[PDB]
């Protein structure tokens, strides 16, 4: 008898449609801990996880364990039917048949409630291992979907290298040439714009842009984005939800020639 | 880790390649003279074609080679779109060039593009000619249009000859210092059929396999219906022996090869064995119908059995 | 419950049975790190994708390998090639080190230019990527594709190598078996452990009990005597007795004039015919059998099988 | 209306001339309710087009006969025409190419939804005639059979094919086979005499025999050719020259110059001769059977059914291949080297 | 290169034998026919007779071919432009000349 | 309304088995009028229950996408449902190639129940993959019985003998004799059913015809052959059903085992030539032309 | 070597994404004088000139004249990347094949560049008439727009009626027809002023569609200049602050 009241409910619907691009299905591995996605890419080139905090929420009340699978795409698709003002409320049975959506007007009788069909997926635990990377950027998040939207016209790929001074965004292309030069904020009053860059040895990588900018629809989430590199390791893209959890994004370098 | 010897021994050079020497000379004479034409090469597979049409652009353009090539494969995107958009671009692209040389498009495996594709890529070759080459490969010839062909240098490759393929193979011997021995050669050269890629794939498979390269261990590796077997099959076909060829055909067949395989090596022996021309021509139209029933699912054992039965008849 | 074909599914290596040379030459090439792409044919259900798919779970954990491991089917379909094989294939690994792996499933559906843009990636990636290509038909794949992969031929399973591996099941799943029974399931498998395992499944839940009448009766299968009857009718009852019996027992057992045939191609081969006899027949009959896959009537082949014999007659008394 | 070949067509299923009691079997169909889809077959020129106009006759008004003319297309895009009425519509799907089976589906898809505007005044369906069904492609003929299963109940599908050997049997398991037999001789002799009498004019009884026996049992070869010889010479005798088609003269000599010189000059003569014949889209089929017709007239007796059994055997081969003049000038020298053998022996 | 460098310039550089170039000239005068056509072997150099008969005229010459995407609508922005526009010159030079290549 | 549909239907037992699964892919075949669709429909009811619906199945990658879009879906819960595809030995070979891999990747949430008309349809899940079940025809005494007590509620005026003729032109199957009366009642007007209306119905050959040609065939002047095979053909026959007719003649007749065999091996020839759309006319002067050669020695 | 740089770099993607519709392939003759472009479409339908003053750049280095092919698509999806506010500074060699761009921002620590390839264009442009036009008409550029851009839904052509007490804007459909007039207005505002200059009273019918392509200069300036005569090809003139002009040139109806 899962049950889980959100007040504010426009979170979910940047949550899922920050994924429904690139994970089609996942299973919520819902524990009285809170609530955690962890799905990997179809190409199997990237991969995601997604925490949510029991804390964060309004009630939560996971009596017990559940490891619910969705449609990601079915669940968005409900999700744009509810007000980004809406109190939304989910609700599962005593065993995992039906979702049930409650959306909840903030100060009027109108409500709406919707139930889900389910998922059986075969998923398995990830390694995804804590290490210290050798450069660590906090940079805003609109300008890194900037960057990353500029340079997708450039090319497919984007070579991205840092040194302690700032971080160099390069691309190249049929229709020519172009690098982005970001110099780390010297004094910036506030980090929701300042560009922090923590590194410990110089590194170069690239990464397809395609993905880039699958994982830069999770902007609205957060005003700052923080990505963690390092060498032979894949780019780490964090987005900081507010008292709540974080979005968590991974994706393998591509080959250099 | 190594390369791969069909990468580690990939000439680099055309004054390394063992291919059609005709079209070798002719394209080193376009490299010296520079105003090279639009060329398509056609042929059977892994004779050189690509390898001579890189060397040819890295005689040409030289360090200009990063910038003034460009190169799609089936691997690459190579629709209606492409070629209207990449390709005309690039025409279109400047790039200072010394006074013979000129930007090369190369799509290898140019049999691959719809007609439409090919149609669209007419007209580019033809304007910017003044300043784009284009150097197009296939292994079928008919697959590119018309019009492609007339505004183009068709260049013909062969099958490699036996020489050939022996003194590559030999030239690979003495690079890793394999032992071997004439069975195995033999054995190789006739897995090969012709091509060159096929010939160092098998012999570097064998060799890592089983070291000493031999008859034995290079048929173990390239399992295969054994020639030497089928050898026997058609020439108790020949002496009207049907229950030999039968016999021969049931070991094979429990073997566990599959059919097309079976009738594959059937017309391959059948190539080189010596035996009466008309005869063997016979033999072959035969071995041809019956590999058409095979191919069209009709694939039973008693199709082979009907196959020996008939030929044991034509020789009557 | 659950069906005994993946509900006794091989797991480990040691599971695998009658290719000890290949797995054994398949696991060297993990071992020294030598392994090249892969190139397995073979008549279907040898466990040529049970093989692989050990020899990857062995090398990878099952924690990595989801992420390091991307099985496909070519069925399922060029954007296959350049779309997740290409993006799989163009990048290194997320956690773990080394050459990640591609097992591309009924390798032999594809198209010959979807083979040649295989054929590219493959070549571009062989440093950091390697292929397994499973495929029934060797002829189906392009020479030039062929040609950047070690070829494995998965031979059909011998009875006596495939025999025990049954009794496992037999013993596991409590059903009465006797050695008629066994003979034939092994018979009818013509080694294929699929085939074989179906077989076996199918005529434990119609009548519980396998024997070789049960099973054969169960896939419809005709029966050596029922063969032995028909040729013995062919070489001596007269054209109309011979054609009324024949009828007869095809309609009443259901028999395929396909199967019939070939069991008589058998006894042919397996009789002592004089030699210009034996080739009239085998002539005939694969004449018979080409006319049967365009769709004919049946009965008109039927006693077109039956003149056949029935010419032989005369010449083989004399 | 000039023509006596379609002056005299008949209207109705009632004033028909010959297979009266099929044309009553018929009515009594069409009277009755739940009318099913037909397969009418014959051979050409029996009255196939006439019969299936006046079941439509029958079915509906005289407003059938208001045949109009239509144009449609087709996704792939292919542009064909169509011939229709406001109660029926009619087309040779084959025309369209392989690409015959998506026009089909997308003709009955528009005459199922047409139908329901309003078109019931007499019957609640609409008629999908379609000719020459044995021409259409194994997956065209698969599509046709699921499309009258999927819409029976607002549109009937009328085929019309020379043969039913090509024809699925699927589609002819749900098909009502309706034969059409070529009239005999007597029957030819009548209808001639008729229109001959219907005109003002006098048909001898022995030049009515001479064109019926020459038509091969053919009504509009025999009608064309009765106005043919009517206006060359209207006082028609025992001897009148009645005049026929120019390519059965032309495969007429080309049959005499095989017979007349067994050799490869002749043989590439002969060749020329059926590059001459296939040219004017004569079907490769049509060429072996009339070949093999004149050389049975000169050959002998104890060689007649080498020839035949040689003539099948090839036609079969032209039929399985692509270029109709292979197997053609494989039987013509087959042919060729046995008369020679013979003669010569 | 040489072919633009020779190609004719006036009427003066036409070669004899041909009957092409002398018979265009009459109808493209200002007998009301709408549309031309190519027929023919090739050698008889098609392609640069309207370019020369324009030249001999004074009319200005459209050529275009299958390089862009040949979309209906794209058809009719490149055909409606140079049939019912002017020219943006003197009024000698206004009368334009149009050919479609590749049509297949 | 057809009547076939009206009264369409021994084989109650392998529901049981069904059903005491709590399961290989079912493949069920036979001739079309053994109410297989039926006994599939009533062994489903059985096992589901009336609340518990489910999905029947003219294209391949439409069908197959819609195999998953079902079959990936959940269920309540019974664990396993069984998909139809009947009609399977209609599609073609790449077609049914591509269901058996569709079959593949579901059998872990769904289950498949093919019919079709038997050895028509593939290998690869013929052999393996599937449990078969036979499916087998109504007696003709029975049949006989069936359509006698058709013709009295139909009030149709056919006699015992034109009943027995009706079931024996409709061969080892039903559903074609009920659908055979309907046309010819309804071509008749309900008057009278004789004979030779059956007889042009199911496009059989009248015996007097084959007759004629044997006796053409008896007599040795190639003329006569040459007429015979032009009036038949003339009346619109078709090439198939002749050599049908006169092959089931002559297996039966008291001709040598050498005609016989030689007869019967030229009509499989031209049984198959017809197959590849050989001309009919052709096809049985050459027939024709063998028998005499036969027949005249 | 070249180089030159624009403080107001909204400026060149303003002028870009205007002409990209109407040229995709031209050429830019760099000069000591500043920066000029015409180009002349292949069917000769219209010709846009283009203008920039040396002094009006903020920084100017021409060490010879020198023409380079530019594609505008290129350019149009380069200048796209540059922020409104940023600083666009232009670089190339004597006669090399790459065009070396830089967006600057407002020293927002960020540095951006860009090399974009050439073309080999070379066509040498010709010189177009100057004339004193019978009507000349000076109004706003979005009035014009939206005119336009009404107008073009009726129907593809429009006929202009210059008159002195005002111009006349007509068009005709087949779902009908609809006429625009616009008086000579009493000085209002100062951009609002319409001010006609008619010496003689001029009739001609354009195509609507390029026309519509041509109002996609709007943002550059409030206001749009008119000027036509009987045998001229229209001309509508933008003034691009003090930077330069940007002409539209178009042919008239038959
Ligand atoms: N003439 C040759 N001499 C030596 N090595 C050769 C020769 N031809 C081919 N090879 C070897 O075969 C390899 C494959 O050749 P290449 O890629 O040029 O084939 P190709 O003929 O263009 O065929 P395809 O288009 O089918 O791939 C080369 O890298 C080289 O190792
Ligand atoms: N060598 C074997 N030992 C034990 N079981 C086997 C073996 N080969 C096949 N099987 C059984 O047959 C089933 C099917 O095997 P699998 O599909 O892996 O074979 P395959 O030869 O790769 O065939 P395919 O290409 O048809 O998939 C296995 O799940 C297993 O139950
Ligand atoms: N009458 C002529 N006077 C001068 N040069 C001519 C004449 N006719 C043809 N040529 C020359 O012959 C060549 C043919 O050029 P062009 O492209 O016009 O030929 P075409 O016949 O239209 O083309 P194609 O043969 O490809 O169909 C050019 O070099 C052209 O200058
Ligand atoms: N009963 C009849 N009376 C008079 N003329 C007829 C009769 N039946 C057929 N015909 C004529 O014979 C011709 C046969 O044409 P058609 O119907 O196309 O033959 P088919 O359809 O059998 O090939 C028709 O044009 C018609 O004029
Ligand atoms: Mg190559
Ligand atoms: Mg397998």
């Amino acid at each position: 008898m899962f049950e889980a009241r959100l007040v504010q409910g426009s979170i979910l619907k940047k949550v899922l449609e920050a994924l429904k691009d690139l994970i089609n299905e996942a299973c919520w591995d819902i524990s009285s801990s809170g609530v955690n996605l962890q799905s990997m890419d179809s190409s199997h080139v990237s991969l995601v996880q997604l925490t949510l905090r029991s804390e964060g929420f309004d009630t939560y009340r996971c009596d017990r364990n559940l490891a619910m699978g969705v449609n990601l795409t079915s669940m968005s698709k409900i999700l744009k039917c509810a007000g980004n003002e809406d109190i939304i409320t989910l609700r599962a049975e005593d065993n995992a048949d039906t979702l049930a959506l409650v959306f909840e007007a903030p100060n009027q009788e109108k409500v709406s409630d919707y139930e889900m069909k389910l998922m059986d997926l075969d998923v398995e635990q990830l390694g995804i291992p804590e290490q210290e990377y050798s450069c660590v950027v906090k940079m805003p998040s609109g300008e890194f979907a900037r960057i990353c939207r500029d340079l997708s016209h450039i090319g497919d790929a984007v070579v991205i290298s840092c040194a302690k001074d700032g971080v160099k965004f390069s691309a190249s292309g049929e229709l020519g040439n172009g690098n982005i030069k970001l110099s780390q904020t010297s004094n910036v009053d506030k980090e929701e714009e300042a560009v922090t860059i923590e590194m410990n040895e110089p590194v170069q990588l690239t990464f397809a842009l395609r993905y880039l900018n699958f994982f830069t629809k999770a902007t609205p989430l957060s005003s700052t984005v923080t990505l963690s590199m390092s060498a032979d390791v894949p780019l780490v893209v964090e987005y900081k939800i507010a008292d709540m959890g974080h979005l968590k994004y991974y994706l393998a370098p591509k080959i250099e020639d | 880790y190594e390369l791969p010897w069909v990468e580690k021994y990939r000439p680099v050079k055309l004054n390394e390649i063992v291919g059609n020497e005709d079209t070798v000379s002719r394209l080193e004479v376009f490299a010296r003279e520079g105003n090279v034409p639009n060329i398509i090469i056609a042929g059977p597979p892994g004779t050189g074609k690509t390898t001579s049409i890189l060397c040819l652009a890295r005689a040409l353009l030289g360090p200009a080679l990063k910038d003034a090539m460009l190169e799609l494969n089936a691997s690459n995107d190579r629709g209606i779109d492409v070629v209207r958009n990449k390709i005309k671009m690039f025409a279109q692209q400047k790039v200072t060039l010394p006074k013979g040389r000129h930007k090369i498009i190369i799509l290898d495996e140019a049999d691959s593009m719809t007609d439409g594709a090919q149609q669209a890529l007419r007209r580019t070759m033809e304007i910017y000619s003044k300043t784009t080459r284009f150097a197009l490969a296939c292994n079928a010839s008919d697959k590119i249009i018309e019009p492609i062909q007339s505004r183009c240098a068709v260049l013909r490759y062969t099958k490699l000859t036996d020489a050939q393929i022996l003194t590559r193979l030999m030239n690979v011997i003495e690079k890793e210092r394999v032992p071997y021995t004439d069975d195995g050669l033999e054995a190789i050269i006739f897995t090969a059929q012709g091509d060159m890629r096929q010939a160092l794939n098998n012999l570097q498979s064998t060799f890592s396999g089983f070291g000493f390269i031999n008859s034995e261990n290079v048929f173990k590796v390239c399992d295969e219906p054994h020639p030497l077997l089928v050898k026997e099959m058609i020439q108790h076909c020949v002496n009207a022996n049907i229950d030999e060829a039968y016999k021969i055909l049931a070991h094979l067949w429990h073997l566990g090869y599959s059919p097309e395989d079976i009738i594959g090596n059937i017309f391959r022996v059948c190539k080189t064995f010596q035996m009466a021309e008309y005869l063997k021509l016979e033999f072959i139209k035969e071995i041809g119908y019956t590999h058409m029933k095979i191919a069209e699912g009709v694939n039973s054992l008693l199709q082979m059995a009907g196959l020996l039965a008939r030929l044991c008849q034509k020789t009557m | 419950n659950l069906p005994w074909v993946e509900k006794y599914r091989p797991q480990t290596l040691n599971d695998l049975i009658s290719h000890q040379d290949i797995l054994s030459t398949i696991q060297k090439f993990i071992n020294e790190d030598r392994l090249p792409h892969l190139l397995l044919y073979g008549p279907p259900g040898t466990g040529k994708t049970s093989t692989i798919l050990a020899c990857a779970k062995q090398l990878y954990k099952d924690k990595e390998f989801g992420s390091m491991v991307l099985e496909l089917n070519a069925s399922d379909d060029i954007d296959i090639i350049r779309g997740p094989i290409l993006s799989f294939a163009s990048t290194r690994t997320i956690f773990k080190k080394g050459f990640k792996l591609v097992i591309l499933d009924e390798a032999d559906a594809m198209t010959q230019d979807a083979q040649n843009a295989l054929r590219r990636v493959i070549e571009k990636f062989t440093e950091n990527t390697r292929f397994c290509l499973i495929c029934n038909y060797l002829s189906k794949i392009i020479p030039a594709l062929q040609s950047r992969c070690t070829r494995f031929r998965f031979g059909p399973l011998t009875p006596e190598l495939m025999v025990p591996r049954l009794e496992h099941v037999v013993e596991e799943e409590k059903v009465d078996i006797s050695e008629d029974g066994m003979k034939a399931l092994v018979t009818l498998s013509s080694g294929d452990m699929r085939r074989a395992l179906n077989i076996l499944q199918s005529t434990n839940m119609a009548f519980g009990k396998v024997t070789e009448e049960t099973v054969y009766t169960c896939t419809g299968h005709p029966l050596k005597s029922d063969i032995a009857n028909i040729l013995d009718w062919m070489l001596n009852q007269d054209f109309t007795t011979a054609y009324r019996n024949i009828t007869e027992l095809k309609t009443l057992k259901g028999l395929a004039l396909h199967d019939i045939l070939t069991e008589i191609h058998l006894f042919v081969h397996r009789v002592d015919f004089p030699s210009s006899v034996r080739i009239h027949l085998l002539t005939k009959m694969a004449d018979i059998e080409y006319r049967l896959s365009v769709g004919t009537n049946e009965k008109i082949q039927l006693s077109s099988l039956i003149a056949a014999f029935q010419v032989t007659r005369d010449l083989i008394v004399a | 209306m000039s023509l006596w070949v379609d002056k005299y067509r008949p209207c109705s299923l009632g004033r028909l001339d010959y297979h009266k009691e099929q044309a009553a079997q018929l009515r009594n169909l069409v009277q009755c309710g739940d009318f099913p889809h037909l397969l009418v077959y014959g051979p050409s020129g029996a009255g196939k087009k006439t019969r299936i106009m006046c079941i439509l006759r029958e079915l509906y008004g005289v407003g059938v006969e208001k045949l109009r003319i239509e144009h449609q297309t087709i996704t792939t895009k292919i542009e064909i025409s169509t011939i229709a009425s406001n109660y029926h519509l009619e087309v040779n799907p084959s025309d369209a190419g392989n690409s015959d089976r998506v026009v089909i589906q997308e003709m009955l898809k528009t005459v199922a939804q047409s139908q329901q505007l309003e078109t019931n005044s007499q019957r609640d369906f609409k008629v999908v005639l379609l000719t020459e069904v044995d021409k259409l492609t194994k997956d065209a003929q698969h599509a046709l059979r699921r499309t009258m299963e999927k819409y029976m109940s607002t549109c009937r599908l009328i085929l019309c094919c020379n043969s039913t050997s090509k024809v699925i049997p699927p589609i002819r398991s749900r098909c009502l086979a309706v034969r059409v037999p070529a009239p005999s001789i007597e029957d030819i002799c009548h209808v001639l005499s008729t229109v001959c009498k219907k005109e003002g004019l006098n048909l001898p009884s022995q030049l009515a025999h001479r064109l019926a026996e020459k038509s091969c049992r053919n009504l509009r070869k025999a009608l064309l050719m009765c106005e043919a010889c009517r206006v060359q010479q209207y006082p028609f005798t025992a001897d009148q020259e009645i005049p026929e088609t120019d390519w059965e003269v032309y495969l007429r000599e080309t049959a005499n110059a095989i017979v007349s010189q067994q050799t490869p000059q002749r043989l590439l003569e002969v060749r020329g001769r059926l590059y001459e014949l296939l040219t004017h889209c004569i079907p490769p089929e049509i060429i072996m059977k009339g070949l093999l017709s004149e050389l049975l007239h000169n050959c002998d007796g104890q060689l007649k059914g080498e020839v035949a059994q040689m003539a099948a055997y090839y036609e079969h081969r032209l039929q399985l291949g692509s270029k109709a003049i292979y197997h053609l000038e494989a039987f013509v020298a087959k042919f060729m080297a046995l008369y020679k053998k013979f003669m010569e022996d | 290169l040489w072919v633009d460098e020779f190609a004719p310039r006036h009427y003066t550089e036409l070669l004899s034998d041909d009957f092409t170039n002398r018979c265009l000239l009459k109808w493209l005068k200002l007998p009301k026919q709408k549309v031309a056509l190519l027929c023919g072997p090739p050698g008889l150099g098609k392609t640069t007779l309207a370019h020369v008969i324009a030249r001999h005229a004074g009319y200005s010459v459209v050529e275009m071919n299958a390089s862009d995407d040949r979309s209906p609508e794209v058809f009719r922005t490149r055909i409606e432009a140079a049939t019912q526009m002017e020219s943006v010159l003197g009024a000698g030079g206004k009368p334009n000349c149009l050919v479609i290549d590749e049509i297949d | 309304v057809p009547w076939v549909e009206k009264y369409r239907p021994f084989q109650e037992e392998v529901v049981a088995v069904l059903k005491k699964s709590l399961l290989p892919n079912l493949l069920f075949y036979g001739p079309p009028g053994t109410g297989k669709t039926s006994t599939i429909l009533a062994a489903a009811r059985e096992l589901f229950g009336p609340e518990l619906f489910r999905l029947r199945v003219r294209g391949i990658q439409v069908v197959r996408e819609k195999v998953k879009n079902f079959a990936q879906l959940t269920v309540s819960g019974p664990p396993f449902k069984i998909v139809i595809l009947d009609e399977a030995d209609s599609m073609t070979s790449a077609a049914q190639a591509a269901l058996r891999r569709t079959m593949e990747k579901e059998s872990k949430t769904t289950r498949f129940c093919l019919i079709c008309n038997y050895v028509s349809r593939i290998i690869e899940p013929l052999t393996s993959r599937c449990s078969k079940f036979r499916f087998k025809p109504l007696s003709d005494k029975i049949q006989q019985q069936r359509l006698l007590d058709i013709a009295k509620k139909e009030n149709v005026k056919i006699s015992d003998e034109g009943i027995a003729y009706l079931v024996k032109v409709s061969e080892g199957d039903l559903r074609k004799a009920i659908t055979f009366l309907q046309s010819a009642t309804r071509l008749t007007g309900g008057k009278e059913i004789t004979e030779k209306v059956i007889t042009d119905i199911a496009g059989v050959i009248p015996a007097e015809k084959i007759d004629g040609v044997f006796a053409a065939c008896q007599s040795g002047s190639f003329d006569k052959l040459e007429a015979v095979v032009k009036d038949l053909i003339d009346e619109g026959h078709a090439a198939t059903q002749l050599v049908n007719q006169l092959h089931d003649v002559v297996v039966e007749n008291n001709l040598s085992d050498k005609q016989k065999s030689i007869i019967t091996e030229k009509l499989a020839e031209v049984d198959k030539c017809l197959a590849d759309g050989a001309d009919e006319h052709l096809q049985l002067i050459s027939l024709c032309a063998t028998v005499m050669q036969q027949l005249s020695q």
